[PDB]
């Protein structure tokens, strides 16, 4: 029975990874030998060593039955070790926690307050969809007890069961009724958390739970008045967790009702000015209150005070404070959007900040604050940010710019130009999923095709390694070859398009090694469609299709074979199925 | 609710871990490695807040060993920092000048304290002395 | 064409660096550790790294990886050869390869690094020759480096002229799980510890198949070595002309020749192993080892490594001869036999427990490896015929040689 | 070392 | 003695080959 | 600390000066920025003891670019040391002078280099030859002005084979950066002279002597025969690089040799034992040997045709060596050793490396595609692997079967029944698409093809573009072949891909299929269900122009990556 300290010292004495693995295996061999002997005296040391090895990165699959045996044991140390093992190496996907239900039920009625508490904590940490089904009856029995140390555990177990089984919330309504008078801070916090979870789960209990709003307001007022307390008072703030829970409950309650919002209006006003934000607890409480006010139909003065507080906090040099302010502004984007425009300079400056989270929050706020009048002005700033953006923020910036252009684009020509610029500058950052959206947007627009076709031809002849840009250019060519080149049936004056450069570009793209099999398919489809759309360069793509019909790709080979068959046997019927596809939203 | 809590050292070694989300062992290891790489590859002015996999991964290390949390996008961020500070203070008070050496050796006591303090990703006791008294009473049982 | 030869540590710290061309900034070593970690974590880890336009090609030593950055299209083989020569020199000078000597032998290490290679082109690599110009405890360089003979220092005098040879055999057998041997290669190794006076020109003579055919005696027992690799002292022209092995042996132990030919004979050891592994209940190891070698030969220190289950515990061994021990660090049954008479037959019956819970991931099938080492046994039949020791002064040499047979790549694939 | 130092130094 | 086979003296050249 | 060190270094006692030098060296090695004390150590430079002079020279070399201005106080010391009677001191001074990366210091170092160029000591000559190359790399114009090319050329034609090899290496390095103008090539007499000192050159000098012949282009068979005869002894060199250099030289010379003569056959026969010996080197050299074999395999595959056992990967072999072993076996795969290759692949499929398993599956598929005589054995092995119930193995087998069907599907109808129920729940895009394509093209031996496609049509609009296209193609093929049991299936597919399908290529394909169905269903049999021509397999052999260039670049960085030397250097 080696002690845990000795094993820790031995592990710390190992330097090489191979040496550490060898020592771990040597210890695990002895652990398995002791377990196979049914050891019950020094099993605690073996369990601790196995837990350390599993946390150190060693397998612990064989140590499953030993934990189950120790759980149903009588020694307090053995029971604690078994509970720790079940909490650590036991989960829903283990499939061995089904037998733990009987052990939990046996330990659920134990007279000892520690064994029952340990079992409840283990059940809450490793709750299963079936364990809660057979353990719901025992949870409710302990929920009606007057044990202050057990009330919080019962509330946590009920919350875990409700999260695992949302349909079991009906059995908790008659047990939590008349539980807002708890003197203990932990019991009150647990009750508030359970009520918030019940309200967020289903709205049927919102009406039933909305009658206790005056009680919650009175409790919050009493807590605010009782600013001095030995326990729960940290940094001059008493019951910061309780205050946060109360603020969250107030925000989640009465968000669409006037009586609920009006009842908590006085409390929100008192807390919005009677709180000290010198420490982080005060700032967190202020942020929670602001979020609750923004999430509820409060008074105009409360909104003005929240806006002033957010403006004051946005100038704070603390990175956490700035992130909280950005998150609050993003949350209060749709609500009070007019008042959010006053921080445009701050939002623009936040993009240049040296914080990745701060930069992301600023970018999200800028994207969410784009309106139908500031879109044109913000387009240049977005392009500049995308040009000098981080490698992981370039794709997100391009996606946000595309979404803003598709949502509140000032004009089709301006939106098309912005999309083309993003595609040309994004390069390998534009998502392939945005290609279908761009294709649909191009197909929907039927007024600007010659300029777009010319721009696509100009931007495709330069580079072809951009899979999204290449696919977009190929789709545009296939859809508007009749407009890209006009009167190019025979030799004519020297223009940008001569009816032969497009075919050469398509052939190069098809034969280029920088193809993912998606751009090649689009190029092949465009070439096939150009037989009817373009009549000047005829009888030339058929040879390429026949040569491309022996491609290694199964889909590409089948497409080439179909194209060759259509060109060699259905020449008159080729134009009978080359009509333009319908355009839909 | 706290999806997961992990205590890892600056060298990358993890001294504590407590995840409230049932995930595969390989998936959990990959997530832990990614979190360590992100935290280990972050500056001192990153705001101690990271949105990893749509999770408010908050990093706040008061010593060489850091602390991590996984809070869903439904609550305030300062609450997690306050809870972490309270847990650190309670651990220091229970242990008495808690250092890195005692964390590895006394991992069981830290796990028991965390279980008695936070259950299922949510808090269990707002006070700091009641939890200490309960932990002492549980330990004195033998 | 190495740009800078540097030595790292297990934590990524560069123990010692020696720039050779200076075309690469010294700050590129920082990204080597993250690049190696990324390559290893994705299965793309290789001894030749690449930090943009600079390649970090190096091998892993006992305690540190000797990574050498390069920028041009330098010869990777030349860099590997230089690294091997440096490792050999360090082993000759320092008995151990660990971090304890890097931080303690820097005074001589820097001098050795400066003298060995200049501008990325090494000039001297002989540890014995280099030991006369660079010492950790300086006169003019010896004429041996300037002279053609760079592996035999002149003026060496000894009380006696005794040279001990070592005909070391490496029995490598690749037996598939079907019971047939796929790769059966035996590589000869003639290592001699030359200790004589002066600069004798050894003229090694054996019963080679090619030599016997050329002389007309291609009817007796002759070793048909597919590949014969002479050392630096062995003259390539003499061996190419008429198979004449004439060279000056060095002062100390060195590798002169290394025969390498395929073997078409039956294995000296026949292992019949069975695996009666019940489904999560028990397992049986019906291992029977039959010695196909000659009865007059004894295999000293027979170590047949039998890979047992990784999660096996509470095992019982029912063997016949030899000590069988299961090592949890190695996770295998070590069939340790002290002396194995030729033709001996050892039968074993394994029995170990297994947990009810199945393993999360597969572990593979490690091959069974035998560590038999039977000296005074020449399976290839090659016998030394003569060793012409000629000295200008004139002395009566007393050459000696020993034949040792051991198991090389003698791994048996599992079923 | 840096490990024997207190987490908060209180 | 010595493990791995006792050392044996070697000849000088092929006396039977002149 | 710093003040105490400076005071110790500025003392008149050598016992403290040596300790200060050692401490400064340790601080720099320990990672301490001691470049600020460079002027202080400049005074304590001219010392009689060689132990402190070497440390000072090393510190100056490591602190030369950092403080080029403070390095102007060392030219006189170098000039004084370049004339010491001891050869070691002169060699150290020459090495340190060329290592100083100062633009204003190399100008005054031309005289010492010229003085040491004709030094009688071979070590001094080697040091001067190295310093000349270093200065030429630093400043080519200064080297050209100093006229060191003539002195370097005469170095090869003098005594001291080590010095000759060093001069040859320096000349090769200079010509490597040179624009090919005024090449240092020599006639056959120079080649013969270099070969004369090759047998006396050291291990490092052997590479330098053999690299010169890599640039020479022979013009006659007699000269090529003599070169091959002289390089033949190089195959018995203990150094791996020397053997590789000799092999590369022989390969380069074989471009002018005549296969009619017996010299080519002797060279081919004597090269296989060298490759076998190189294959048994260190694991680090295993990758280089495999790359060299792959490069030479595409040029002269008749040398290692009978060498198959040595290509088997060992149990303790590295991952980089295991991956190269599969490629070597595939390149050397033949019907003679088809059974051995299949057995090796079968054993390689029982490991745990996912990347190794995928590589083995790809190698097995390539071997099956290359040789049609073992198609049945490959199909049986793939069926056994699929029955093995391995997710990665199942995906690899599905991909291999899909590839084989498009190549040799004439007698592939006997395995469609086994693949009809083979755990189609796998969501791998490379396997689901292959299975869908096989079902669509091979929808004749399975009577429940329509039922199987029903399960794959649940999420066709959100599965993938390639997967959706493959499913649509399979549905169209089934409708064209059997339209009685798939009449409504075709309409449902058209509705889902034409109305609810927003993919541009997918939407176009759906519209084309609908138009073809509504125009002439009979013509769709000859248009869609047509006999495609033979699929042109992607040849793994490199281009002959690249192989010729890669042949000369043997053992370098361009050979391991199999890329041109100008496509990887920066």
């Amino acid at each position: 029975p080696i002690r845990l300290r000795e094993l820790i010292r031995t592990i710390r004495t190992a330097r090489t990874q191979a040496e550490e693995r060898e020592m771990i295996q040597k210890e695990c061999a002895a652990i398995r030998s002791s377990f196979r002997e049914e050891d019950n005296t020094y099993r605690c040391r073996n369990v601790a060593k196995l837990l350390y090895m599993h946390m150190l990165g060693y397998p612990a699959h064989f140590g499953q039955l030993e934990c189950l045996k120790l759980i149903a044991s009588q020694k307090f140390t053995d029971k604690r070790i078994g509970y720790l093992g079940a909490m650590l190496l036991l989960d829903e996907r283990q499939d061995v926690h089904l037998l733990m239900t009987n052990c939990i039920k046996n330990d659920l009625n134990h007279s000892t307050q520690f064994v029952q508490g340990l079992a409840l904590c283990t059940l809450g940490c490793m709750g299963s969809s079936e364990m809660c089904r057979d353990l719901a009856g025992e949870v409710e029995k302990l929920l009606k007890t007057s044990n202050s140390y057990l009330r919080k555990k019962a509330a946590l177990c009920a919350v875990h069961v409700i999260r695992k089984v949302p349909e079991l919330m009906e059995m908790f309504l008659p047990a939590t009724k008349n539980l807002l008078n708890e003197k203990n801070h932990g019991v009150l916090h647990t009750s508030v958390v359970l009520l918030t979870e019940m309200c967020e789960r289903s709205p049927d209990m919102l009406a039933h739970f909305r009658k206790l709003v005056p009680q919650l307001v009175r409790i919050l007022k009493n807590l605010i008045m009782s600013g001095y307390s030995p326990e729960h008072d940290v940094s001059g703030i008493s019951d910061p967790f309780l205050q946060v829970r109360i603020l969250r409950l107030l925000r989640i309650l009465g968000r669409n009702d006037d009586d609920s919002s009006e009842a908590m209006n006085d409390i929100l006003a008192q807390v919005a000015t009677n709180t000290e934000t010198s420490k982080n607890v005060g700032n967190a409480i202020l942020y929670e209150t602001v979020l609750t006010i923004m999430d509820i139909k409060s008074e105009s003065g409360l909104r003005v005070l929240a806006i002033n507080i957010l403006g004051r906090f946005l100038l704070n040099n603390d990175k956490n404070i700035r992130y909280v302010a950005l998150t609050s502004l993003l949350k209060t984007v749709q609500t009070d959007h007019n008042a959010v425009q006053r921080h445009r300079s701050t939002i623009v400056d936040c993009l240049k900040d040296l914080d990745v989270s701060i930069k992301r929050r600023a970018m999200e706020l800028s994207f969410a604050l784009v309106n139908g009048n500031n879109i044109r002005g913000m387009m240049k700033e977005l392009l500049y940010f995308l040009d000098s953006c981080e490698p992981e923020f370039k794709a997100d910036c391009a996606s946000g710019i595309f979404l803003a252009a598709e949502k509140y684009a000032p004009s089709k020509r301006w939106h098309i130009d912005t999309i083309m610029r993003v595609l040309t500058t994004a390069g390998s950052y534009v998502r392939d999923d945005a290609v279908p959206n761009l294709i649909q947007l191009i197909t929907n627009s039927v007024e600007m095709h010659a300029y777009t076709v010319q721009r696509l031809y100009k931007a495709i002849l330069g580079d072809y390694s951009q899979q999204p840009l290449v696919q977009v250019a190929a789709w545009c060519i296939g859809e508007y070859g009749d407009l890209l080149v006009s009167g190019q049936c025979e030799e004519e004056e020297p223009i940008q398009v001569t009816e032969d450069e497009v075919l050469d570009i398509l052939e190069s793209v098809l034969i280029s090694n920088m193809s993912t099999s998606v751009t090649r398919g689009y190029a092949l489809t465009a070439i096939m469609k150009l037989s009817t759309r373009f009549t000047c360069t005829v009888n030339r793509i058929k040879k390429v299709v026949s040569i491309y019909g022996s491609s290694i790709d199964v889909e590409l080979q089948q497409r080439a074979v179909e194209y060759n068959a259509l060109f060699k046997k259905y020449d008159h019927m080729r134009s009978a199925l080359l009509e333009r596809m319908p355009v839909m939203e | 609710m706290i999806h997961f809590i992990l205590l890892f050292s600056r060298q990358g070694k993890l001294r504590l871990q407590k995840w409230y989300i049932t995930l595969p062992d390989k998936e959990r290891k990959k997530i832990t490695r990614e979190i360590v790489q992100i935290i280990l590859s972050r500056g001192h002015r990153t705001s101690s807040f990271v949105d990893w996999k749509e999770l408010k991964l908050v990093y706040k290390r008061y010593a060489s060993l850091y602390f991590c949390c996984a809070i869903e996008n439904q609550d305030n961020e300062l609450l997690t920092l306050e809870i972490v500070h309270r847990y650190v203070e309670l651990l220091d008070k229970y242990f008495g000048n808690v250092c890195e050496l005692d964390i590895i050796f006394n991992f069981e006591k830290a796990y028991f304290i965390l279980d008695e303090f936070i259950i299922g990703g949510e808090i269990q006791e707002t006070s700091k002395k009641i939890a200490v008294k309960a932990i002492e009473d549980s330990d004195m049982l033998q | 064409s190495a740009s800078a030869v540097y030595v790292l540590d297990l934590k990524g710290k560069v123990l010692i660096c020696r720039n050779y061309r200076g075309d690469v900034d010294m700050s590129e070593v920082e990204h080597f550790m993250p690049i190696l970690m990324e390559k290893e974590e994705e299965g793309m880890l290789s001894p030749i790294l690449a930090h943009g336009g600079v390649r970090f090609m190096w091998i892993k030593h006992n305690n540190l990886y000797l990574v050498a950055t390069s920028k041009k299209n330098a010869c990777v083989s030349l860099v590997f050869s230089f690294l091997y020569k440096v490792v050999q020199v360090f082993s000759e000078y320092f008995k151990e390869l660990e971090e304890e000597s890097i931080r303690d032998n820097f005074v001589i290490i820097y001098e050795l690094l400066d003298e060995l290679m200049d501008f990325g082109y090494p000039q001297t690599t002989d540890s014995k020759i280099l030991q006369e110009y660079i010492t950790q405890e300086a006169p003019r360089p010896p004429a041996t480096v300037t002279n053609a003979v760079s592996w035999r220092s002149e003026g060496i005098k000894y009380r006696k002229n005794e040279v001990f040879l070592d005909v070391i055999e490496a029995v490598n057998l690749l037996v598939s799980a079907n019971g047939n041997v796929l790769r059966s290669e035996i590589v000869g190794s003639i290592k001699m510890r030359v200790f004589l006076s002066g600069m004798p020109e050894l003229r090694l003579g054996l019963n080679d198949k090619v030599l016997f055919d050329n002389t007309g005696r291609g009817k007796s027992k002759s070793v048909e070595l597919e590949d014969v690799k002479f050392h630096q002292c062995v003259r390539l022209s003499r061996f190419e002309n008429d198979r004449t092995i004439s060279f000056i042996p060095p002062d100390g132990e060195f590798e002169l020749m290394s025969y390498r030919l395929n073997t078409h004979v039956k294995p000296l050891i026949w292992i019949e192993s069975v695996i009666e592994k019940h489904s999560h209940s028990r397992i049986e190891y019906m291992v029977k080892a039959k010695s196909q070698f000659k009865r007059r030969s004894t295999a000293n220190n027979v170590e047949i490594h039998i890979p047992v289950p990784n999660d096996a515990d509470s095992p019982k061994f029912k063997t016949t001869v030899g000590s069988v021990k299961w090592v949890p660090e190695n996770s295998e049954i070590v069939w340790s036999v002290k002396s194995f008479p030729g033709g001996k037959e050892y039968l074993m019956r394994a029995h170990f427990g297994l947990p009810s819970v199945e393993a999360e991931d597969k572990e593979g099938k490690p091959p069974i490896s035998v560590k038999f080492e039977i000296p005074y046994f020449t399976t290839s039949g090659i016998q030394v015929r003569y060793l012409k020791i000629i000295e200008k002064s004139g002395y009566q040499a007393l050459p000696w040689v020993r034949y040792i047979t051991q198991n090389g790549d003698y791994q048996l694939r599992t079923q | 070392k840096g490990e024997n130092t207190s987490l908060l130094h209180p | 003695d010595r493990k791995g086979g006792s050392y044996s003296q070697a000849a000088g050249s092929d006396s039977a080959q002149s | 600390e710093i003040f105490e060190l400076k005071a110790e270094l500025n003392s008149d006692k050598k016992e403290k000066k040596k300790e200060a030098v050692k401490k400064v060296i340790a601080s720099m090695t320990v990672g301490k920025d001691v470049s600020a004390l460079f002027p202080d150590v400049v005074n304590c430079m001219q010392t009689d003891n060689l132990e402190l002079k070497k440390l000072v020279y090393l510190y100056l070399m490591n602190y030369a670019k950092s403080q080029p201005d403070m390095a102007i106080m060392a030219v006189n010391t170098f000039v004084k040391d370049c004339e010491d009677p001891n050869p070691l001191i002169r060699a150290l001074a020459v090495r340190t002078m060329g290592c100083i990366r100062v633009d204003k210091i190399t100008e005054y170092l031309c005289e010492p280099l010229r003085k040491c160029l004709k030094d009688e000591d071979p070590y001094v000559r080697k040091t001067a030859a190295v310093c000349v190359a270093k200065l030429h790399d630093i400043n080519a114009q200064l080297v050209e002005d100093q006229g060191f090319l003539d002195t370097l050329k005469d170095l090869i034609s003098d005594s001291n084979p080590m010095v000759v090899a060093n001069a040859v290496a320096a000349l090769s390095e200079i010509a490597e950066s040179h624009p090919s103008s005024n090449l240092l090539d020599l006639n056959p007499q120079s080649i013969n002279k270099l070969l004369t000192a090759l047998n006396e050159c050291t291990e490092w000098g052997q590479i330098f002597i053999l690299d010169c012949l890599a640039n020479y282009m022979p013009k006659d068979d007699r000269e090529a025969q003599s070169i091959c005869e002289r390089v033949t002894p190089r195959l018995s060199h203990a150094n791996s690089a020397v053997v590789l250099s000799a092999v590369k030289v022989l390969m380069k010379f074989m471009e002018m040799l005549s296969k009619d003569l017996d010299y080519y056959g002797t060279l081919l026969k004597k090269l296989a034992p060298p490759l076998v010996t190189l294959l048994s080197a260190e694991p680090e050299l295993q990758y280089v040997a495999l790359r060299n074999i792959n490069l030479i395999v595409q040029k002269r595959p008749e040398i290692l045709k009978h060498e198959m056992k040595v290509f088997f990967v060992k149990y303790n072999d590295p991952i980089y060596v295991k991956l190269e072993k599969l490629d070597i076996m595939i390149r050397l795969a033949s019907q003679a050793n088809i059974a051995q290759v299949l057995a090796e692949l079968r054993e390689y499929a029982t490991e745990v490396d996912v990347d190794f398993v995928r590589k083995a599956v790809r190698a097995i598929g390539r071997c099956a595609i290359k040789v049609e005589q073992s198609a049945e054995r490959c199909v049986s092995t793939l069926l056994d692997l699929i029955q093995t119930k391995v997710n990665y193995v199942v995906q690899e087998a599905i991909v291999v079967i899909k590839d084989i069907f498009r190549k040799y599907p004439n007698k592939y109808e006997s395995v469609i029944a086994t693949l009809c129920e083979n755990l189609d729940s796998l969501d791998e895009p490379e396997a689901r698409a292959a299975m869908i394509w096989i079902v669509g093209e091979y929808a004749e031996r399975i009577d429940n093809a329509d039922e199987l496609l029903e399960s794959f049509l649940e999420g066709f609009h959100d599965k993938s573009t390639q997967v959706q296209l493959q499913l649509l193609t399979a549905i169209v093929k089934l409708f064209l072949k059997k339209p009685t049991e798939t009449q409504e299936l075709v309409q449902q597919v058209l509705s889902l891909a034409t109305q609810d399908s927003d993919n541009p290529d997918l939407r176009d394909r759906g519209y084309i299929y609908w138009r073809l169905l509504s125009t002439d269903p009979v013509a769709a049999k000859e248009v869609v269900l047509a006999e495609k021509p033979l699929i042109s397999e992607e040849t793994d052999l490199i281009e002959p122009t690249l192989l010729d260039e890669l042949i000369c670049y043997i053992g370098t960085l361009a050979s391991v990556y199999h890329k041109p030397p100008s496509a990887f250097v920066e």
